[PDB]
């Protein structure tokens, strides 16, 4: 076969009543007459063009903007008398005219496929690539030049011709109309949103419900700003190594696919403080079908919500306004080792909720460590003992119902949403099973958490954290299951932010001495509370004791330190997560992931993490190495 | 098989950051970097070589196997005290210590040595590639000393895949790649503001809009504007990449190369076309980049490529159009006569992209010249022609006209596509003016001049050459997979007893035995050693080599050849006046490629000795195929 596509690029007027752009045509011209596939979907976007691993494909652009516009693919070969990237690859006369399209010009282009550029063996059937057009990379894009441009093995024509898939191709995408095409006064240039459809803004298209759906999805931006986008069902496509939530950074580009339960149509974040408000949004309305014309284990848990107080650096102390350390903790008179009225999560023996369940002091504010195999039954019977009522949910989990029946207490739309006041205590049941664990290839056990979900943050900021461990099938079976299963230990990296806190200042008539002065809202004040450590201990507070030879699974996340991520440290040692080898490990902010340690190198290592701009702000532990016994 | 204890000497200097290229103001910077010395002495700088200059502006490579043993015998020279550190560091035991002081801290001029068994720990997998890729840097403080400049790249490698000559090589070449955004509001900058930029015209911008590498500095490497030096490479063997991001926390690189892919492992090996870097990822990925030419890596951000990432690679060694070598071609090859003059001479080293100051051709002469020896009749398809930069001068060629040799003797000038009388070239604008001209119709010589028809300020050039071979049946016609039947060669005479029989039919390139090669019943000059190929060939040249007669060396140092289309009479070979002195072997092994001038057109082949070692003793090769047969 030998594939042409005979479209140029143009200026368009652009929406959802704010910001017009240059977008990349569709048409079938020989001059300028239109022609169209975008009705839903397709938002800006230049025709996902699709060739096969043997395959030559003939973009003509036709070029119409007070811009000199190019095109240049990735992912793909070509000749110097393509590429359509300016700057001194020697290239005669001829060979450079690819490389900037002079304003309202025209020029051929010449892209091949070779076995060399085709898919590997093992992996998506089919490739992620974009088609970006760089003169001026940062204008060119931020104004709306961006197409999908895909590639795959033997059989599109032919084996889609007969095949039946349900893909689209979203785009992650963040232009910033002040750096854009386009240059008393009070109101100065913006936009940072999914497929080009901003704020709230909604697309058009669905897919089945019984079977799986697969998107190519490209990453976006003029900047380092990453995000985190979710719905509900897994999204398990990154190989088939199989993900919490879709996790895109500047330019990004591989391919994912998730199944479906119903009509629903599933919510679609951004899900970062930050990049919230101003965010990107999407439905998906899983519709009924055209083309039909030593078992498993069961759990208790009884957790109560419970108000204690919190010291993060009680160990180590040593502050005045020595330092960026002595200044943390109320930013009036009281300012030594930090001590606030916090929200824990704290489980009880039994229904009698009487008898303290006693504590892991290295867990610190962490809740009790939750765990359930694939096949399993979570029956967590939960109190509330603190005023301010909350809730629990788990991140992980699809199948979590009140534990007798199948109703929604009385009223609302979905547990994660109202229930459990003070004193009252609610069943929940919490079923695992084979989708939302890990699977083939991951580990065999994936990490993820519960929060209460009453507020997110005005909540979670509190203390209402605590550790969801899903997993692989076994027991005195399966794998590893002889002489011991050596224990479970869990590191959470989280800023509390106290300035949002639902004691927020309970707090300042507590600690702080005198409200005489009852200052709010500061530059220094606001800065002396935002806390960031890891399982609430912080500043090289209670680290860790472990020994040499020793030997089992870390279990860490990010979580509540947001707007950013986390490169994660380890002084000298080294860990094999994905069964590859690293040496650090970088994390989002829903950031759920299980590495894997041969402890052997000893003496004092200064766990962090490999940003050193929160490890001066405190977010640093220790760590201890030294022969043992049994 | 054994293990090594492999040392490296290796120490932490200064003097840092250029840019003169094109595109005179220059600042001068003073950050630190890791340096290799030669011995414990710390005297002997270790001369960056050609095939690891990439590495630049960071630290050298330090390279192990599995089961192996790594060494530092370091010594620091600056200001702040630094230290060595990665990931393993596999420390030792315990002490009589105060809540175990495991700091690692080197002060200037002192001597601290570390050196660990690396275990499974480090090294890459069954599932991996042939070797994994780690950090080194200074750990006295993290933050501040990779902005101040003490990166640095380690090797953890399977069990034999390294070599006696150093570093590995099977199939491989690597490069690494060490992408940061380098600021100074870290490692003794004071030193800097006002050592240099200020004197009695100061007191200007203290830290508003002033941002000295938010000015600047977009690092892969620190030769980093938009162009850092030796990306050599042969558009076949397959060259593994080693990307490993740095910096602070907004340092996520998105890096490709244009008009190439790679391929990544991990659990499986799946493709791929650019990598987001995060910082703390030590990227190892391998490609196998068939587009000859000449390209660029660029971190696909917006703003950073627009401010420091566009820095160019060449492949040169193929389909059809690769850089003829300049980069990877021959250490110095030819270059002139009496042309070509300035100290810091003539080609010797007049590459292009060649970094360094002591770098390209230069010759304040009014007539002038250059002279690559392709040493073979080639298609010269264009030349990427670039300019050098002096004290605070922009000097390049801005004119010239190219003259081409197929033999040596009778030149002429070039006349591009229907050009007037003469084919005048445009050179380059600047130091750093790439500018690619191509040959319309293309050119077959085996030599090249370059003639400046005006320069800068002296006739200065750096240059690579585009193109590839005709590409002539150098394939060995069957004297060792024995094609050619022992019935098909006889000689003038063997050597024949009872302990031996040195028969024609054993001239063969490796051949062993107790009589394993020809030999003549006795020597004499007029002596020979003739093939039969029962259909009409087209002959490249002849492969000769001596043999190992367990008593002594016997080889041929030097002969003649004879051809024959009747078998029985013979027109000899000759050059372009008498015959063809061939310039033959030197030992009992070792082969020759030795071809002829003109491809010779025969059926019958004669070897004719004229000098030899010990005794006249031939092992040896025909290279060919076939035109017409007979008639
Ligand atoms: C959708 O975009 C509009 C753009 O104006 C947002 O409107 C305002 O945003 C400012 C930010 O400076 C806030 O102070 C206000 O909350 C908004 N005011 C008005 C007039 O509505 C709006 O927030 C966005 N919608 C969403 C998803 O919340
Ligand atoms: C040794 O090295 C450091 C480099 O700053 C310095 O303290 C000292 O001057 C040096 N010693 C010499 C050259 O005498
Ligand atoms: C010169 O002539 C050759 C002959 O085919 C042609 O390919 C080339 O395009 C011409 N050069 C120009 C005008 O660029
Ligand atoms: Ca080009
Ligand atoms: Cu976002
Ligand atoms: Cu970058």
């Amino acid at each position: 076969a030998t594939r042409r596509y005979y479209l140029g690029a143009v200026e368009l007027s652009w929406d959802y009543v704010v910001y017009k752009k240059t977008l990349f045509v569709e048409f079938t011209d020989h001059l300028f007459n239109i022609a169209k596939p975008r009705p839903p979907w397709m938002g800006l976007l230049g025709p996902t063009i699709q060739a096969e691993v043997y395959d030559t494909v003939v973009i003509t652009l036709k070029n119409m903007a007070s811009h000199p516009v190019s095109l240049h693919a990735v992912g793909v070969s070509y000749w110097k008398a393509s590429e359509g990237a300016e700057y001194d690859d020697q290239t005669s006369q001829r060979e450079k005219e690819d490389d900037k399209v002079f304003p309202g010009g025209s020029h051929t282009y010449v892209w091949q496929v070779l076995k060399e550029n085709g898919p590997m063996a093992s992996d998506p059937l089919c490739l992620t690539y974009s088609y970006l057009s760089h003169v001026d990379l940062v204008k060119d894009l931020n104004s709306g030049l961006i197409g999908a441009l895909l590639v795959c093995r033997e059989g599109s024509l032919a084996k889609e011709k007969t095949q039946t898939l349900h893909k689209f191709i979203l785009l992650f995408a963040v232009f910033d109309e002040g750096k854009s095409w386009h240059s008393s006064a009070r109101a100065w240039p913006k936009m940072h949103t999914v497929n080009g459809y901003v704020n709230r803004s909604l697309p058009g298209l669905i897919g089945c419900h019984r079977k799986s759906v697969y998107w190519h999805v490209i990453g976006m931006g003029t900047t380092p700003e990453v995000h985190s986008i979710f719905l509900e069902g897994h999204t398990f496509l990154v190989r088939n190594h199989r993900q919490a939530s879709l996790e895109i950074s500047p330019i990004t580009f591989l391919t994912a696919q998730t199944l479906l339960m119903d009509l629903g149509q599933f919510l679609l974040f951004c899900h970062i403080s930050s990049h919230q408000h101003d965010g990107m949004e999407a439905y998906v309305k899983v519709d009924s079908c055209p083309e039909e014309p030593k078992h498993p284990k069961t759990w208790v848990h009884y957790i109560a919500a419970e108000e204690e107080d919190w010291d993060y650096a009680p160990l180590v102390l040593a502050p005045d306004d020595r330092s960026y350390k002595s200044q943390y903790l109320n930013n009036g008179p009281q300012r030594i080792g930090r001590k606030y009225k916090k929200v824990r999560f704290m489980a009880y023996t039994d229904e009698t909720f009487k008898t303290r369940e006693a504590i892991q002091h290295e867990s610190g504010i962490l809740g009790p460590l939750l765990y359930g195999e694939v096949g399993d039954t979570l029956l967590i019977i939960f109190k509330n003992q603190a005023s301010r009522p909350y809730n629990i949910y788990p991140h992980g989990i699809t199948d979590v119902r009140p534990l007798y029946s199948r109703r929604l207490p009385k009223g609302v739309k979905h547990l994660k949403d109202f229930p459990i006041l003070p004193g009252e205590i609610f069943k929940y049941k919490w079923t695992v099973t084979v989708e939302d664990g890990p699977t083939k290839s991951d580990p065999r056990c994936l990490t993820r958490y519960y929060s209460s979900f009453v507020n997110m943050e005005r909540d979670l900021a509190s203390g209402l954290i605590g550790p969801l461990l899903i997993c692989y099938k076994e027991s005195v079976d399966q794998r590893g299951n002889q002489i011991m299963s050596d224990k479970r230990n869990v590191i959470l990296f989280s800023v509390f932010d106290e300035n949002r806190s639902w004691y927020l200042t309970e707090n300042i008539q507590r600690f702080l001495p005198n409200p005489a002065g009852v200052q709010l809202e500061d530059p220094e004040f606001q800065a002396s509370n935002i806390m960031h450590s890891i399982n609430g201990y912080v500043f090289d507070s209670l680290q860790l004791s472990v020994c040499l030879h020793e030997v089992a699974y870390w279990y860490i996340l990010s979580i509540g330190a947001q707007t950013d991520f986390l490169s994660v440290f380890f002084s000298g040692y080294t860990f094999k997560h994905k069964m590859v080898y690293e040496d650090t490990l970088t994390l989002f902010p829903f950031s759920g992931e299980t590495v894997f340690m041969s402890m052997e190198n000893p003496g004092l290592w200064i766990l962090g993490c490999h940003n050193s701009d929160f490890r001066n702000r405190g977010m640093t532990a220790l760590l201890k190495v030294s022969s043992c016994d049994k | 098989f054994q293990k090594k204890t492999r040392h490296y000497f290796i120490a932490a200097v200064e003097r840092l950051w250029d840019y003169g290229m094109s595109s005179g103001s220059v600042p001068q910077f003073k950050k630190v970097v890791f340096q290799e010395f030669t011995d414990g002495s710390f005297t002997q700088p270790l001369y960056r070589g050609e095939l690891n200059e990439h590495l630049g502006l960071l630290g050298p490579y330090i390279r192990a196997e599995v089961e192996d043993n790594i060494m530092v015998t370091f010594r620091n020279q600056a200001s702040r005290p630094y230290s060595f550190y990665s990931s393993l560091i596999s420390y030792e035991e315990d002490q009589r210590q105060g809540a175990e002081p495991r700091k690692n801290f080197v002060k200037p001029n002192e001597t601290k040595t570390y050196f660990w068994k690396v275990q499974h720990h480090m090294a890459p997998t069954k599932d991996e590639f042939d070797c994994k890729a780690w950090a080194y840097f200074s750990d006295v403080d993290l933050e501040k000393d990779v902005h101040s400049g003490l990166i640095g790249p380690l090797l953890v490698c399977h069990t034999n895949t390294l070599n006696p000559a150093h570093g590995r090589q099977v199939t491989v070449q690597e490069f690494a790649l060490f992408l940061t955004i380098f600021d100074e509001t870290k490692s003794w900058y004071f030193t800097e503001n006002m050592e240099r930029n200020c004197r009695a015209p100061c007191n200007i911008q203290m830290e508003d809009p002033t941002f000295k590498e938010n000015y600047r500095f977009h690092a892969i490497n620190g030769y980093i504007m938009d162009t850092l030096p030796g990306l050599v490479m042969a558009q076949d063997q397959r060259i593994r990449w080693y990307l490993l991001s740095m910096g602070s926390n907004e340092n996520i690189h998105s890096i490709h190369f244009s008009g190439h892919v790679f391929t990544v492992r991990k659990k499986e090996e799946y493709k791929m076309a650019l990598y987001n870097l995060y910082p703390g990822v030590f990227e190892t990925v391998e490609m196998l980049p068939s587009k000859a030419g000449i390209w660029r890596v660029e971190c696909l951000i917006g703003e950073h490529l627009h401010a420091g990432m566009s820095t160019l690679f060449l492949v040169y060694s193929n389909k059809c159009q690769t850089p003829l070598g300049m980069a990877s071609g021959h250490i110095r090859d030819f270059q002139i006569t009496a042309s070509g003059q300035y100290g810091q001479w003539a080609p010797k080293l007049a590459r292009l992209h060649y970094s360094g100051s002591i770098n390209a051709w230069s010759t304040k002469e009014p007539f002038s010249w250059i002279k690559v020896d392709l040493l073979a009749p080639m298609i010269i398809h264009g030349i990427k022609t670039q300019g050098a930069r002096q004290k605070f001068s922009s000097l390049y060629i801005s004119q010239f006209i190219i003259m081409y040799s197929l033999d040596g003797k009778k030149w002429q000038t070039y006349r591009g596509n229907s050009t007037g009388t003469l084919m005048v070239f445009f050179g380059n604008v600047d130091s750093s003016g790439i500018k690619h001209n191509i040959f319309n119709p293309p050119i077959i010589a085996r030599y090249i001049r370059l003639h400046p028809t005006h320069y800068s300020i002296r006739s200065t050039l750096r240059m690579e050459l585009m193109g590839c071979d005709l590409n002539s049946c150098s394939m060995p016609l069957g004297m060792e997979s024995k094609a050619i039947s022992d019935a098909q060669i006889t000689a003038s005479s063997y050597f024949t007893n009872m302990f031996a029989t040195w028969s024609p039919s054993k001239a063969r390139l490796h051949l062993q035995g107790r009589s394993n090669a020809w030999r003549p019943q006795v020597n004499n000059p007029k002596e020979w050693l003739q093939v039969d190929f029962q259909k009409t060939m087209k002959v490249t040249g002849v492969t000769t080599q001596g043999v190992k007669s367990l008593l002594t060396s016997m080889y041929v140092k030097e002969f003649l050849i004879s051809s024959s289309q009747d078998g029985h009479q013979w027109t000899l070979f000759f050059q372009n006046g008498k015959v063809k002195v061939f310039q033959g072997n030197q030992d009992s092994f070792t082969p020759v490629v030795n071809s002829l001038d003109p491809p010779l057109l025969t059926r019958y082949l004669r070897i004719h000795p004229q000098s030899w070692v010990h005794q006249i003793a031939l092992r040896m090769e025909v290279l060919g195929c076939e035109a017409q047969d007979l008639y």
